[PDB]
């Protein structure tokens, strides 16, 4: 904001209202895999979805 | 462990065999007996072949060599 004519205040008196979540992230990174004997458990090494 | 006590119990077989026949070696008519064992691998829909070992030894016989003996 304009003081005087040249000078402007550098910093304003701004006063926050506080802080929130305002998401919740999932991170898709790839998990580990778990080594089984069973032949019916399947996993996707990569990017996909299993559909149902 | 089971496939290591199924060896043991071959093995027990093989040595049980063995020394009727020794303990036979003097008998009238004997035939010696051949101990003859079996594998064993059973896999089920569930199961991944690819990642599975084998179910042990099987005896699957205790014959009865008929082989001519000799003649005193």
């Amino acid at each position: 904001g304009q003081s005087s004519q040249n000078t402007e205040l550098p910093s304003g008196l701004m006063l926050g209202a506080g802080s929130k979540v305002v998401a919740t992230q999932k991170v898709h990174t790839h998990g580990n895999a778990q080594t089984t004997t069973n032949a019916l458990d399947m996993m996707v090494e990569g990017d996909g979805f299993f559909q149902v | 462990s089971y496939v290591s006590l199924s060896g043991l119990s071959a093995a027990q077989l093989d040595l049980n065999t063995t020394s009727n026949n020794i303990a036979n070696a003097n008998t009238y008519g004997f035939k010696e007996s051949r101990a003859e064992f079996a594998d064993v691998y059973s896999n089920s829909l569930f199961t991944n072949a690819k990642t599975t070992p084998g179910g042990g030894a099987q005896a699957s016989q205790v014959a009865q060599q008929f082989h001519e003996g000799s003649s005193i």
